[PDB]
């Protein structure tokens, strides 16, 4: 201890056959600024360890911080790293975690940033195992304040695929939703089973007036054991125009199971002149 | 279809006179406030 | 403003003033508004 | 679509009714119907 300021050193030196043990940790200090690391490492095997590091850095209207610490067991590894750096009314959040086991490994990123006084922040995450790949993202640029949402999540597989796809904002007062969602569904167990999938939804909302429209279309063909042939093929899309002088919709709901058919055709009105429904059910059917 | 009653007519007749009558004393107001010069008020202060 | 205030008039003017106010905010633009925040902004540190 | 108000001023608005009908069709071999349902209002005077 001196006028210019407090220092600290430490060293706890401890091994024996396959064990060392080699911890420090130096501490010093110097006028509005600290100085801090402690590097410990433990190995217990090569290929068995474990290793911390932490560095801590303060001065005047900033700080530093660094985390690196490293996990091995042989066959699994995991290893994390973060970056903080902070400063006022700026933030700086980064790092990368990662966990693997022989092929199967994740990856993930995390990256926060906050400047103008604006939240951003961006994430990744993508898992590879046993051949099957998983891809969701979540977008940059989540304000938190007149915010808007973006995203992309994508599922991989040889019996199905799946793409998902958003993106909506959340303006002081205008709003719109842009939904779109694909599957392919390939299933043999008792019979080839094709699940299709197409169904997108979108809306759009503004003061005294808000509109839709639904478009789904359904279909999926079972070619079960004994020869049967069965489609099952629905097809709905929906839409109304809404806004306080004219409302009104329409639904159209076409259904069908092998030659067996059914179709509603709807049409509501209600405007200043009328109000008015028409309804057309139209069936096939089989059978005597 | 336009439904009037005599409930309306009757309001607008009274609001007209309001505004009439309230106007006559703005009238009045201003006319006031102009017959008394700011600066003969400024000199009833530099008396006083 | 008293001589021309006349009930039916009156609400036909706010009638007049709310519909122009809906035609306006369902036509709002956000890069627009951004824009215009941003003038601003810079008109209040240049004032300052 | 656009927001649509109709002025406003002190009078009342009402749009008149003018009728009420059904209008149904059913096919099949097996049997057919068409059935019609309508009434309506008499507006041939306000005092009648």
């Amino acid at each position: 201890v001196s006028q210019e300021g407090l220092k600290l050193s430490n060293d706890m030196m401890g091994s024996y056959a396959e064990m060392k043990f080699d911890h420090t940790n130096s501490l010093n200090i110097a006028g509005l600024s600290l100085d801090f690391s402690s590097k410990l490492d433990n190995i217990y095997s090569s290929d068995k360890f474990y290793k911390q590091t932490v560095n801590l850095q303060l001065q005047p209207y900033s700080l530093v911080t660094t985390l690196n610490s490293d996990l091995k067991y042989n066959a699994l590894d995991l290893t994390n790293n973060g970056k903080l750096r902070l400063e006022p009314l700026k933030l700086h959040v980064a790092g990368n975690l990662k966990g693997a086991y022989q092929n199967n490994e994740i990856k993930h990123i995390y990256a926060i940033s906050s400047a103008a006084l604006s939240a951003s922040y961006k994430a990744d995450t993508v898992a590879k195992v046993q051949g099957v790949e998983f891809s969701h993202r979540l977008n940059t640029d989540i304000a938190g304040l007149a915010s808007a949402i973006d995203m992309s999540t994508n599922y991989n597989s040889d019996s199905l695929h799946f793409s998902n796809v958003f993106r909506s904002v959340m303006a002081p007062f205008t709003m719109t939703i842009d939904a779109h969602t694909n599957g392919n569904g390939k299933l043999a167990l008792w019979g080839e089973h094709t699940g299709q999938l197409y169904s997108k939804f979108l809306l759009k909302a503004e003061p005294l007036a808000f509109t839709f429209s639904h478009d789904y279309k359904g279909s999926t063909s079972h070619h079960l054991v004994s020869r049967k042939s069965i489609s099952a093929a629905l097809e709905h899309k929906v839409s109304a125009l809404l806004t306080p002088a004219e409302q009104t919709g329409t639904w159209k709901l076409k259904t069908q199971f092998n030659n067996n058919e059914y179709s509603q055709d709807l049409d509501a009105y209600n405007t200043k002149d009328k109000i008015g429904v028409e309804l057309t059910g139209r069936t096939l059917a089989d059978l005597t | 279809h336009s439904i009037n009653l005599p409930f309306f007519e009757t309001l607008q007749e009274y609001f007209e006179r309001n505004r009439q009558t309230i106007i006559v004393v703005l009238e009045n107001v201003q006319r006031n406030l102009k017959h008394i010069n700011i600066d003969q008020f400024v000199r009833k202060y530099r008396a006083a | 403003k008293l001589n021309e205030l006349s009930f039916k008039t009156f609400i036909e003017d706010v009638n007049k003033f709310l519909d122009m106010l809906i035609k306006k905010l369902k036509s709002f633009d956000y890069h627009q508004f951004v824009d215009e925040t941003n003038d601003k902004i810079r008109e209040v540190t240049q004032r300052l | 679509p656009e927001f649509q108000l109709p002025h406003i001023s002190h009078t009342i608005e009402v749009p008149t009714f003018g009728k009420l009908y059904s209008i149904l069709k059913i096919q099949s071999p097996l049997f057919t119907l068409d059935a019609n349902a309508d009434i309506g209002n008499g507006t041939t005077s306000a005092n009648e």
